[PDB]
């Protein structure tokens, strides 16, 4: 599930990917979008700064991708 | 939020 095309503008490609965040080496960091049943997206494709990403990973707050974040939630 | 590859690698 690491080499999926996470969104319309996804920049991660198994043929070109390289580490960006300090926590990455051979695979792209990813975060789950809680919209509906939910789905995984690449953190970098969401323009998330490393500290924001790490904070999200260290808490229980849900994340919503740039495509679903404005959708009225419930 | 659930994440992947957000763990700090050892060598410190
Ligand atoms: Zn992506
Ligand atoms: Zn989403």
């Amino acid at each position: 599930g690491y080499w999926i095309t996470c969104c319309p503008t996804c920049d991660v490609d198994i043929n070109t990917w390289v580490p960006f965040y300090s926590t990455e080496l051979n695979k792209p960091a990813m975060i789950y979008c809680s919209h509906g049943d939910g789905h995984w997206v690449h953190a970098q494709c969401m323009d998330l700064e490393e500290r924001t990403l790490i904070h999200l990973s260290e808490g229980s707050n849900k994340y919503y991708c740039n495509e679903h974040v404005q959708i009225a939630r419930a | 939020a659930r994440t992947k590859q957000t763990a700090r690698k050892a060598a410190g």
